[PDB]
């Protein structure tokens, strides 16, 4: 499952977390089995304007 | 005191049950000896612990 | 306040809409020990000290 968030919200991609992203956008289960991988994408997803 | 032998039995049984019931007031390391309080304050991830 | 002189605000006799806090995007750290702020909505307390 792939998507984009902002850095401060990466912590919310984890079991037992709350916040905007975890509550309304993407929710992992409390007993989540699997891996979360995240990397900065400023060079690809940012624009001067 | 003549019937002490019978009284003993009774008392012993009573003591056992009393301790049993009083053991419901212990934490055993939990944050509260009341199951409903733990459930009212914690979501599953750590409520289960 | 400076950390050595940290301020303490007593919160009492009021309704605490904790959602305003835990739904906000303004925080980078929001870490609750021994409680879930969502369940705080269903609880009453005698002492609150921000």
């Amino acid at each position: 499952d792939s998507f984009v968030i902002r850095g401060d919200e990466v912590r919310q991609i984890a079991p037992g977390q709350t916040g905007k992203i975890a509550d309304y956008n993407y929710k992992l289960p409390d007993d989540f089995t699997g891996c979360v991988i995240a990397w900065n994408s400023n060079n690809l997803d940012s624009k001067v304007g | 005191s003549a019937l002490g032998k019978l009284q003993d039995v009774v008392n012993q049984n009573a003591q056992a049950l009393n301790t049993l019931v009083k053991q419901l007031s212990s934490n055993f390391g939990a944050i509260s000896s009341v199951l409903n309080d733990i459930l009212s304050r914690l979501d599953p991830p750590e409520a289960e612990v | 306040a400076s950390v050595y002189a940290w301020n303490r605000k007593r919160i009492s006799n009021c309704v605490a809409d904790y959602s305003v806090l835990y739904n906000s995007a303004s925080f980078s750290t929001f870490k609750c020990y021994g409680v879930s702020p969502t369940k705080l909505n269903d609880l009453c307390f005698t002492n609150v000290y921000a």
